[PDB]
Formats: C-alpha cells, structure tokens, sequence
C-alpha cells in the first residue's frame, strides 16, 4: 500500500490510451525485453545522448504488455514508476526515509515478482540519504527488483560509474539515435495526434521537409524530436492564423496605430527642428496605410472566391511552414524567394554600386554567389562563399565586405570582423579556438567560435591576412571547404551558411 | 530475540541449499578459517575488485561448516548476517538506535563463542549515527568475530580515515581468477540455469563465454562477466522455443508498418508525393518475398535450435557492445568479397590503397588477424585534390552505413605541446576534470568507430608521443586511470609531405619528420599516384549525378549531353591541384547560370533542362 | 639502444614468469607526462581540491600490493620534474604522496626504457643519457644496458616463435599451418633491414601467409579442421 504512495502505475496509464504510439525500434525492446527476464542481476539501463527515445522505449514496452505481444515469462506484469522526491518530501527525523525505503522495497519484494520496477534518470539515486540508494545492493545482485532505468550518456559516467561497486548490477543498452528515413516513419505515425490538438490537417510533404530539414541546420540536437518541434510550432502558428485574422496584416495594423499614435503628439510641439521628423512621418504613414488597404482588399478577393467555388461545389500546414518555421529558429533563410526578395537579389550589383565604384568583377562574383545559394543550388556542406580578393591600397576591398555585410543585414556591426594583424606569433591562435581543459582562461570558449555558434548566418572578414604567422593558414584549412572547427569544450561549430572573406595587399602593383 | 528481529542466518539459508555451489577458492576459505580460529582480534575482512567474488566466499565457508569440513573449534557456529539499515529505520527518536545496537551487541556476547556476526559493505558502519563507533571494545578483546567484504576503494575513502578502527582488522586480499579456473566455475554452476530456463547449455558455449568476454568486454572482472553472456543466450533461445524465432519476427513487423504506412499515404492528395509512394509499394513487394520464402524454408526445417551453441555467446557479445563477433552469417561474405569494387563506387584510381584497406578488414573478420593490436593502422599521403580524405570518409560509409558515425579530429589545432590535454583530459585537480578525454571518451564508448587523424604532419612533434602506444598496442589512459581499449579500430592519418616528389622525396620527408621508432609501428605507407586525363571522366559523371541528386527536391533532372560530358572533361584538369577545379568549374557552367534562370521564372519547377556545348561555354 | 630489438618484450617477459601472466606490472606511459602539473596524476590530488578520493595513480597500485614489477615506457620523453620524484624511491626506498602517507618501493623491480641517442654503438648514446638526465640519478641505478641490433642467424628462431603464435592463434578455429623449411628459412632471408629491428617480420608475415588464408577461408574451400601447408614459388608462398 506504500507502492500507492510512493509510485504512480504506467500500464494502468498504457492501457487508457493515455500514451504516445512507438513506432520501430525492434532490437532494442527484444534486448531489454531478454534482459528482463533472466535468472540474477536481471534489470538494463537505457544509456545514450538526449532526445534519442529512453523513455519512449518503455512505454512502448508498456504498450507491448497491455497488447499481449511478450513471452511467457512477462503475461501481465505491471510496470511501476517510482518517485523519489516523493520518498524524501517529508523525512526530517533520523530514521524516516530509510524506512520508507525499506517498506518499499519489502512490499515489492512481498510479490511473487509481478511488478517490474522503472527508474527513470536512476542518477539520481546515488545520493538522496543525507547513504540510502545503497542498500537496494542485496536485492539488485540477486535479482527480486527487476529495475528499468534511462539516464544520459554523461550522467552515467558522472555518477554512476563512480560507484563501480553498484554499475556491476546494471546492463547498460546503448540507444542510438535514429536516422532520416525512420524519423519520416516515426512522424508519419505519430502525426495524428497533432493532428487532433490542434483543429488543422498536416500534409505529408509537410513531414518530409521537417525531418530532412531540421537535420542540416539545427545541428545542436538529435533527430527523433528536432522535427516534431517543427510540426508542432507550424501547426500552432497555422492554428493561430486561423483564428483571427492572418499575419502581414497584423502587423501592418500594429505598426499604423503606433505610427497613428506617435503622430497624435509629435504634432503639438513648439519647435524648428522636429516639424521637419513630422514631414517623414506623416508620409510612411500614409505609405502603410496604402499597403494596408491593398492587403485588406486582396484579402477579401480571396476568401470571396474560395466561398463563391465551395457554394458552387491556407488550411494546413506545409513545406514552406516549417521552412518559415525553421527561419525564425536560427535566423537562417530558407524559404522560396517570396516575391520581395527576388527583385532585390536581381538588382543586386546596383546596390553594391551605391557605396562601391568599379571593382565590376569582384562586385558580380559576389552577388553570383548569394544567388546560387538563395536559390537552392549551392553545395549543401561547405560555405556559401569563400574567396579571397587583394589589390593595391586605397582600392575598395576593405569597403565591399562592408557593403555586402550592410544589405544583407540592415545594420553595419553585425559582422563578426577580426583583424590578423595582430596573430604574428604562432602561440596566439588560441585566442580564436580556446583553451584546453586545465587552464585559466577556459569556462570563455572562443571568440570566433562563440560569435558564430551564436548566430549562424553572418560574414565573416579576416583582415590582412599576409600578416600573420603562416601557422594560421593551416588552422583555416579546414574552416574552407567543410565549414567546421572545434574548441577547448569540444562541441563542433558550422562555418557552413557563412561567407569567409579575406583581404590582403600582396604584389601590390604588379600587373 | 533482538538478533532475529534485525538479522537472517546464513546458515540456516544454505541448509536449505537456497545458495549456489562455490567450487574452487580453497586458499581464501582456509585464510579466512584460521583468522576466525585466533584468540584475540579474530576478525578477518574480505577485499578486492568489485564482481572478482567476496559473499560468495563467506557462502562457501557457510556450506562447509553445515557439511562439516571445518576444524573443531568451528562446529555449529550459526553465521549471521548483520543489517543495519534496519536498526536505524523508525528509530526517531533520542536514543533508540543505540539502545537496539547495544541489546544486539549484548545478544550477541551473551552467547559463548557461537555467533558469528557478518556484516557485508561494512564500510557503512562508519556512520548510522545521526554511533556506529561503539563496537571497538567489544572488538579489541576477540569477542565479536565481525566478517566482512568492501570493495578496493570504499575501504581506503572511509575506513582508513578511522585508523583506530583499522587496526582490529584482519586483510584478506581476493584476486581475480584466470580463464581456465572461470570455466571451472562455469561448468559448475550450468545446472542451475539448465533448470530455470528449459534450455540445454553446451561446454564448447561454456569455454567460448570464457575465452571472449575475457577478449572484448574489458571494462569489468572476470568470474562473472562470463556468467552473463550465458545467461542471456539462455533468455534468448528461450524466448525463441517461444512461439516464434528471429529474422522473420523482424520481417513480419516491418511487413505490417509498412502496410499501416501505404494504407494511409494512397490518398494523398499532392502531386509531389507520387513517387514516394511508388518506391514504398515496391520495398514492401521485395519483403513480402524474403517473408515468403523464410516462411517456407522454415516448414522444410521443421519437417526435416535446442541448446545454446558456440556462436549464440558470440551474437551476445556483438549485441553488446557494437563489435562484431560473429562467424560470418551470410550476406557478409558477398559484400566482402564485393567490398573492392564496391568502394570504386565513390574512389577512382587509387587500387593500392583501395586493396590495401579491404585486406585489413577481410582479415581481421576471417580471425587471422592480431588480438592486441588495432585492426590496421596505416598512413597514406601524397599530392593534393587526390582522395585521401574521400577514401576515409568512404571507408566509414558502408561498414556503419552512415557517415557521421565517423570519428573525426584535426590535427590543424594541435600546434602546440600543451593542447595534448585537450583529447586525454585534464589530471586531478584541475578546472575541466569531469568531462574527460575528447578522443578517449568517444571511443570508450562504442569501442567499434574508425579514426581519423587529418594533416597529422600539422601537429606539434610531442602529439605523436601519445599515438606511441596507440599503435602497436592499442591503449592510452585518460585522467582518470581508465585504460581504453583500440584494439579492434581502424586508424588512419592523412598529409601531405613532399608532393613534389615520385617516392624517394617523400620517403625522405617522412624520415626527416617522424622518428623511425614511429614509422616502424605503421603498417603500409600508401603513396597516391595523382589523377590522370582519362579517369577523369568517371569523376565528371559523379560530380553530375551529385548534383542531379541535390537539385532533384523539385524535379529538376538535367539531359547532360554527351559533347558538354566531354568539354567539362577536357579543361578544368590541372596535373597540380587535383580535382577541385572541376568542381568549381560545374558551378561555373552550369551553376550560376542555372541560378539566373530559376529565380527570374521561365524554370519553374517539374521541368527538365538540356545542357549544349555552344563554341566555347555551355547553353542550357 | 635501437628500435625493435627487445627492450618492452624483456620487462614483460619477467613478470611473465615472476607471476604466470604479463598483466601483473604497472606499466604506465611516460609519453603522456609532458606537462609540468602532470605529475598530479601518478602521485594524487592534494587533500580534497577535485579528486582526492581517487588517490594516485603509482603509489596506489603498489601501497596494496607490493610486490609489481614497475615499467616506465619512453622515460626520455617525459618531463624534467617526475625525475625529481622519481629519485626519492632510490636510496630511499620510500615515496610519499599528496595524500600525505609514505610507500615503500623496497620489493620492487624498477624497469626504465628509452630510445635516446639510436646512433652511436655506446660513445654517443651514453653521452646522451649523460646529457639529459643527472649523474646522482645515474649513480644510483644499476647497469645501464645496451641493446644490440638482430643478426640473420638470430633471425630463424623469432620466425619460428612467430610461426607459433600464429599456429596457436589457428587454434580455435582448429587450424593448422605445414612450414617447409624453404618457407621458414625465405621468410628470414627477406624482411632484414638492420634499421627497423624486427617488426617487419610480422608484416611479412601478415603480406604473405595471412592475406592469403583470410582471402582463402572465407570463400569456401578451406573449412575449418582440416591443415594447410605452406611452400615456395620463384617469389611468393603458394598454399
Ligand atoms: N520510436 C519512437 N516512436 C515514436 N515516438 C518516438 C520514438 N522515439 C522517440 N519518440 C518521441 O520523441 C520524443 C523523445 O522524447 P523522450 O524519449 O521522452 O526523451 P528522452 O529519450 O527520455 O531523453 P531524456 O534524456 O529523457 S530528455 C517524444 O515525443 C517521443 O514520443
Ligand atoms: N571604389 C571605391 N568606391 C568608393 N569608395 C572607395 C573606393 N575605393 C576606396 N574607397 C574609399 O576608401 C576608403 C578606405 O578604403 P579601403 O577599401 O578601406 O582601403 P583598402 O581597400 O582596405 O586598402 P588597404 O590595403 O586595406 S589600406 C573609404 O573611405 C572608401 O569609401
Ligand atoms: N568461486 C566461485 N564459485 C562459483 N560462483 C562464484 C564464485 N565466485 C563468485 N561466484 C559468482 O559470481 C558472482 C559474483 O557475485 P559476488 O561475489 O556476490 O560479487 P562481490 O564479489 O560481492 O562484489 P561486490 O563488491 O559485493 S558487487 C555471483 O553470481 C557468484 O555466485
Ligand atoms: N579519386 C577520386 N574519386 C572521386 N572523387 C574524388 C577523387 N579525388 C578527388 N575527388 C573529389 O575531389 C575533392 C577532393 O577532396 P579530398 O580528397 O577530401 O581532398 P584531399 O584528397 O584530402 O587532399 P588534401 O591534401 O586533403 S587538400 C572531393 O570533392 C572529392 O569528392
Ligand atoms: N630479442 C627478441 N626476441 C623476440 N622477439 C623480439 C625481440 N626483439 C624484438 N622482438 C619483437 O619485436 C616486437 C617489438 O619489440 P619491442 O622489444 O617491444 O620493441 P622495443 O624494444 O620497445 O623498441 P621500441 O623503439 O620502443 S618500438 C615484439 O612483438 C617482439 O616479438
């Protein structure tokens, strides 16, 4: 009766349907499922990085109980959950936890062992005494508490392991994460559920954009749930859409009641100098609200004809959703050019020409590589542009990889720019890279590093690069034509939607 | 009547004969008996590795004292087996634990000289106060026997901060058994998982369960790490005399998915999802037969296992920790043989080298090769723009059938002395302590990748030190004492000395920038041949059929013509920079102009574009 | 002395029969011990900064056990302080920790290894030793042995003990190799270049007997059970 206290039941969940379906995964169940079963230190712990499936693999196993698809030696069994925080909510006196504990384990043990323990992120249990998660050793080794757990990867070597007198009882069961093929599998299963949450229809192209998507730009996670956060935001957003009226409308009535309202008080001011901001004003004003009843009457056009054909006779999500989606996640845009892009990008090197005169070769070499990226043409695993470009002084080479770094931007100082002058001594390519675990400056990571895992879309400009030490050429080796470096933490950043820029003065006038 | 309420008795447990037999350990238990059999201090304790077997002695000893092995002064003695986890549990209040610890203690002594207390994991008896500390009196006259067994490690980080308390101890150091007195033990205790699963265990699996995990499972000790593969084949032939065996209760639920997920996407209503569904139909179709004919041949069988085999403990062991360990099931032994041609796939030219990595693997697999020592460890250097790289990223693609399983490090950024620490850890003491090594931590863990070491002539020549030892045996130990094991991976190390040179001036860089004693441990040093006119060809339809790939997520594949094939062929081949000009030279015929085509219309998607030779470029 | 020639094999080969398995000595890699708060790890961690409960790493496997044979592999390589620790377990007998306790290294068998020098028959080599570390480190040791380069008549015997590791590598599959003293004497005659000692010898062996039967017993043919032997054509060994 101290199970009912101290545990929740998760077959009695399973059988409800109260469960998300489990799709694949065959050999993994199979293993735990003859793990489970044998004579003495009979309990596996489900180990691999997060996001993988650890827990999905149990209530699949649950699932698989309930059905009845187990060998003989598991027919109704129940699953139980312990809760430890609950064991330890309330043990002030010295002898309370401990003996909660034990009559725990006693009523589990009291059964003729039809009840399968399940401890997930069983880290968890080293401490919880003050000494307890320690005498559950007699009965693990023998075998009476078979114990289902699932921790990360290097949660169980920070806790577990340095304990090796108690991760002998444990079989460890490495849970890889899926591939591309079998995350479409698993969403193509588990879709409609989404499906009835939110009262919207999921197009299957929708599902395979998300999975072969989310894989080549989200690269800071692993793939069984980058993709359903996809799914999930576009259908929120489509469902919100559905709602009240649409978006690039609702922001253009936002903007014209600030515009409105800033107007209504800009205008009593006794001054010289502002009634000049108050002719621009009015004008963007008018300007949005043009735009505004163009939206608005277009809006009606379609709707009007959508009803007119049904009477007669944007309503789920797709691949450009989750594109839009995956967008405003990470800043990177990947969308399909949608009519107000392409006119820019087509009168390109007649806006470079604003700011750069002449340098014709350079300027169109530039925007002829924006273009085979924008346009879905590009290598997908390198950076979107690397090239080096030098002359003499005075010639503009500095200012177009300010020119290019403004439009694409809006802004002037969202560049990541470091100057090489200052690299002449081999020692100082740890300032971009980091410190090796074991020295001072280390809990800092990089500077290059760090700037653009923050952001992963702006240029990047190497200053006078003859004039470093020729030992950081071999270090950039390998930032071209893959777009990836490591730091002192080891996490590995992408240079792969970037556009490397170095300048130099060799030569200099040589013909 | 307090040592039943917070006690058992082993011995009345193994007179029932509810223990395991314990054959072997004679030295341990006679130690043991005469520590117990002294005058004063006569208390021994049991101490070892984790798993080497320290209870299972004190089970033994309670076995032979009920048989009647023992010497006089040791007859019916009654073992008991101390739980203070017990004694402090409702104990709330002021002095209720150490009244029950002194009743008990008392109980105990009352008793001439029969009781002997064991308390395992005694290293918990450090505390339990709020106590614990009113036993060395009664220990220091020889009236409290005290059996016990810690691990190496809880004995030195709690007991011997107590020194008082270490010195009433009697040691008894327990070492790990040898392969042949594990399977002694084994071909004891295989009756007892006989009778519980209904299953036959045969003595040519016993002596392979014992001479393998002693080979690749190296993280644990060894009269047990043998018992498991055991008693997993054993769960596993069981649950196969079940209702149905494996490799069709594979096929069968991948048959149903597959049905489940052509039911549904049919009616689909989209024009870009008709030919998903027309590969779906046909995967199916090609599982369906091998159901089929695995079904039928199933039948002849049955008409026409019992116990587990040899190759059972083996299909264990590659289920666990990656490796593979079996003896070649079929399908291996073709794309083995295919192997060669196979990887021509994606590597032109280069035959050597493509020979010499296959004979490394159809090797080692065969089981002809080195036990300690790395599967092949060789180092293939030469020009630039060859393939030495897309040959190590090819090697990895079809032995995992993934690329990123690859393990990738650069030696670009190890230029100085001090970043050796960045892939072995940091010692104790330091800021980064808890996560580890880099490349040490990546391979202790699925201990089955392949290496790459890239532009390892980058590197500081103190860098090299460390792969000392890594080739020719396989072993390096991070900042935590934990020796890793290389053994079974496949390493390799790309550069690019010399390339101005046939063989003699690269031989010669090589000799004048590695030390002999490290070019002695290598295996073949592959030298690459460069690219010929001719063979280039065959790497222009790649690039192409790349290409076609990476555009065709809107239906845009191209009728490349056969004078453009050539043209693309005959420039953009320099005999000094390899193959990378092609590339860019694709992207600047066909690229950039396919790219003004798109975007300004007149491209729109589902449509199919012919290239033409003009004089001198390219039309579309 | 020179590569190849015997030195690691000789420190295993005494545990190998001082204790019926060459797992029984400390072997530690002094490669590795190029830094110099590197010497933390084979001693310990002062009292409770990170990792005080793991101990050190030296004076641990021998405070429990003492009796190992120590082996310290590339002595050369490390660095100029583990010397200076080094040197407490001679004349001494003792070496204490940052734990704060004394092991004694007084039934012990201290094992060095380098490679310093490999160019001069004993003038130049021991000038190296000499130049590197210090003479009251020298003085205290014993013999500072030379090792001698491999000759073709001591030659015949490692093929013929490479051959029986192969042979009982064969084992489990039950297989068995017939080498006719053509084979056996070819397989010494090529494979002595007197610079790389004798590890080309079980490259040689791998190239021409093991690519062969790995490429022979898994295409059929060659079931496991029956013996194959081994003879000599104009350049290769045909089986
Ligand atoms: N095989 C699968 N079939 C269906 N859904 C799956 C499968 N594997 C994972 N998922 C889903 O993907 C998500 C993964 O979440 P969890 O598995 O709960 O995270 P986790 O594996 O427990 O990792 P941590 O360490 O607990 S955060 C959930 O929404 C699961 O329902
Ligand atoms: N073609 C050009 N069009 C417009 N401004 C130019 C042009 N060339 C140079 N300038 C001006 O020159 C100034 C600095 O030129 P930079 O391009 O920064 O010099 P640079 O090309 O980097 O040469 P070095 O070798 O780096 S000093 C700015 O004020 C630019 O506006
Ligand atoms: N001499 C032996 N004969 C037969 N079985 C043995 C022998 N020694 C150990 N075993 C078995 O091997 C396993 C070892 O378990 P234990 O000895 O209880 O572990 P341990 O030595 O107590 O280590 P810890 O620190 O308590 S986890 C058990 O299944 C024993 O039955
Ligand atoms: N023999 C070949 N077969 C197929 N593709 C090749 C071949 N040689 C080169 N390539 C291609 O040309 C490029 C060469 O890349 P890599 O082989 O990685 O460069 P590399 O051989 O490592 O030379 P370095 O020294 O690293 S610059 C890649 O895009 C390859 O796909
Ligand atoms: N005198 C010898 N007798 C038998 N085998 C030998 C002898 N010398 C070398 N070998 C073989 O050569 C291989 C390596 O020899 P080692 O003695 O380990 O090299 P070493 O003395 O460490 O030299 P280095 O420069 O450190 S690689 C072993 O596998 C031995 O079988």
């Amino acid at each position: 009766q101290a199970l009912q206290k101290y545990s929740t039941d998760l077959t009695a969940r399973a059988r409800e349907g109260k469960l998300d379906p489990v799709i694949g995964r065959d050999n993994e169940i199979r293993r735990v499922v003859q793990v489970l079963s044998r004579r003495t230190k009979n309990n596996p712990v489900l180990i691999g990085e997060p996001g993988v499936g650890k827990t999905a693999i149990v209530e699949g196993l649950a699932q698989r109980i309930v059905a009845g698809d187990v060998p003989e030696s598991l027919r109704d069994k129940t699953i139980v959950a312990l809760d430890l925080g609950s064991m330890v909510a309330g043990s002030k006196y010295r002898g309370e936890f401990e003996e909660r504990l034990k009559a725990v384990l006693d009523d589990i043990k009291n059964s003729a062992g039809q009840i399968i323990t399940f401890i997930d992120e069983l880290h968890t249990i080293v401490g919880a005494g003050a000494d307890a998660g320690n005498m559950i050793k007699p009965m693990l080794a023998r075998g009476e508490l078979r114990l289902v757990g699932a921790t990360t990867l290097d949660e169980y070597r920070k806790h577990i392991e340095k304990d090796a007198a108690l991760e002998r009882r444990f079989q460890q069961v490495y849970v890889g994460e899926p591939s591309v093929e079998d995350t479409i599998g698993i969403l193509r299963g588990l879709k409609d559920r989404y499906e009835v949450h939110h009262g919207v229809r999921i197009t299957d192209s929708a599902l395979v954009a998300a999975a072969t998507l989310s894989d080549r730009y989200i690269t800071a996670r692993f793939l069984p749930d980058k993709a359903i956060d996809l799914v999930d935001e576009a259908a929120s957003r489509l469902r919100m859409e559905i709602d009240s009226r649409p978006v690039e409308i609702d922001e253009v009535e936002r903007l014209v009641r600030r515009l409105e309202i800033e107007e209504m008080a800009l205008s009593k001011e006794e001054d010289e100098a502002s009634a000049e901001r108050l002719a621009k004003l009015r004008s963007e004003l008018a300007d949005q609200k043009e735009k505004l009843a163009e939206l608005t009457t277009r809006w009606q056009n379609e709707k009007n004809a959508i009803e007119i054909v049904r009477d007669l006779k944007k309503e789920e999500v797709g691949p450009d959703d989750i594109a839009d989606v995956v967008s405003a996640w990470t800043g990177i845009p990947a969308g399909r050019l949608l009519e107000g892009e392409t006119a820019k990008l087509l009168r390109m090197e007649d806006e470079l020409g604003k700011r750069v005169i002449g340098q014709k070769a350079a300027v169109t070499a530039v925007s002829d590589a924006v273009r085979r990226s924008r346009a879905g043409v590009s290598d997908p695993n390198r950076p979107t542009g690397a090239f080096m470009f030098l002359g003499p002084t005075g010639v503009g080479k500095t200012e177009l990889a300010k020119a290019l770094a403004d439009f694409l931007f809006d802004d002037e100082r969202a560049m990541v720019r470091i100057d090489m002058s200052e690299y002449g001594e081999k020692h100082t390519v740890a300032r971009l890279i980091g410190a090796p675990p074991g020295y001072v400056g280390y809990e800092a990571g990089g500077q290059l590093t760090e700037a653009v895992r923050r952001r992963p879309y702006t240029v990047v400009l190497f200053d006078e690069i003859e004039k470093a030490h020729p030992d950081v050429f071999d270090v950039l080796l390998q930032v071209l034509d893959e777009g990836r470096l490591t730091d002192g933490h080891g996490r590995t950043v992408d240079f792969r939607n970037t556009i490397l820029i170095l300048t130099s003065n060799l030569g200099s006038g040589g013909s | 009547q307090a040592l039943q309420k917070y006690s058992t008795d082993l011995t009345a447990r193994a007179r029932e004969g509810k223990l395991d037999p314990v054959i072997g350990r004679d030295n341990e238990i006679r130690r043991v008996v005469q520590v117990l059999s002294r005058r004063t201090k006569n208390n021994p304790v049991l101490i070892g590795e984790p798993g080497v077997g320290k209870t299972a002695i004190v089970e033994g000893l309670a076995q032979r004292i009920v048989a009647g092995d023992v010497p006089e002064s040791l007859r019916d003695k009654t073992i008991v087996a101390l739980d203070l986890g017990s004694m402090v549990a409702g104990s709330k209040y002021r002095g209720e634990f150490e009244e029950r610890l002194k009743a008990v203690l008392d109980d105990i002594k009352n008793s001439a000289g029969q009781i002997i207390t064991f308390i395992d994991e005694l290293h918990t008896i450090v505390g339990a106060g709020a106590a614990g500390n009113m036993i060395k009196p009664m220990l220091a006259r020889g009236e409290l026997r005290l059996v016990g067994a810690t691990t190496l490690d809880e004995y030195r980080k709690h007991i011997e901060k107590d020194a008082a308390l270490e010195r009433r101890f009697q040691q008894v150091y327990v070492g790990e058994p040898s392969v042949e007195d594990t399977i002694g033990i084994l071909r004891g205790l295989k009756d007892r998982y006989e009778v519980h699963h209904g299953v036959r265990i045969t003595d040519s699996a016993l002596v392979a369960a014992a001479t393998l995990s002693d080979r690749y499972i190296t993280a644990r000790f060894l009269p047990d790490k043998a018992i498991d593969l055991v008693d997993e084949a054993a769960s596993r032939l069981r649950m196969e005399i079940d209702s149905r065996p494996v490799e069709i209760d594979e096929v069968e639920r991948l048959v149903r998915r597959l049905e489940i997920e052509e039911m549904a996407l049919s009616k689909e209503e989209d024009e870009a999802s008709a030919e998903r569904l027309a590969k779906l139909r046909s995967e199916l179709a090609d599982q369906k037969e091998k159901l089929a004919e695995l079904t039928t041949r199933w039948q002849n069988e049955k008409n026409a296992k019992e116990e587990v085999g040899p190759d059972d403990i083996a299909d264990v062991v590659s289920a666990w920790t990656g490796i593979p360990a079996g003896r070649l099931l079929e399908g291996e032994t073709a794309k083995l043989l295919r192997m060669e041609d196979e990887l021509g796939k994606r590597v032109i030219g280069q035959k050597a080298a493509v020979t010499a990595v296959s004979d490394a693997v159809r090797r080692s697999r065969a089981g002809v090769s080195d036990p300690n020592r790395p599967t092949g460890a060789f180092m293939f250097l030469g020009p630039t723009g060859v393939g030495k790289t897309e040959l190590a990223k090819a090697l990895a693609d079809f032995l995992f059938d993934d690329e990123r399983a690859m393990v990738r490090i650069d030696m670009s950024e190890y230029g100085e002395k001090h970043t050796v620490a960045r892939l072995i850890g940091a010692p104790p003491g330091y800021v980064g302590y808890e996560a580890g090594g880099q490349l040490t931590e990546a391979v202790r863990r699925r201990p089955y990748t392949v290496v790459l070491f890239d532009e390892i002539e980058k590197a500081h020549p103190d860098v090299f030190d460390v792969l000392l030892q890594v080739l020719d045996e396989g072993r390096l130990t991070d900042g935590h004492g934990r020796t890793v094991d290389f053994r079974n991976t496949i390493l390799i190390l790309t550069s690019n000395l010399g390339s101005g040179g046939s063989a003699e001036q690269v031989l010669a860089a090589v000799r004048a920038t590695f030390k002999p004693e490290f070019i002695n441990r290598l295996d073949d040093v592959l030298i690459f041949e460069g690219l010929n006119p001719e063979e280039l060809v065959r790497i222009v339809d790649i690039q192409l059929a790349q290409l076609g790939k990476r555009l065709a997520q809107r239906r845009l594949q191209l009728q490349v013509s056969l004078p453009a094939k050539r043209w693309l062929a005959q420039r953009g081949f320099d005999p000094v920079y390899g193959a990378r000009p092609l590339r860019r030279l694709v992207q600047q015929a066909i690229g950039d102009q396919l790219a003004k085509m798109l975007l300004a219309g007149q491209v729109h998607d589902g449509d199919t574009v012919p290239v033409n030779v003009s004089p001198d470029a390219d039309s579309l």
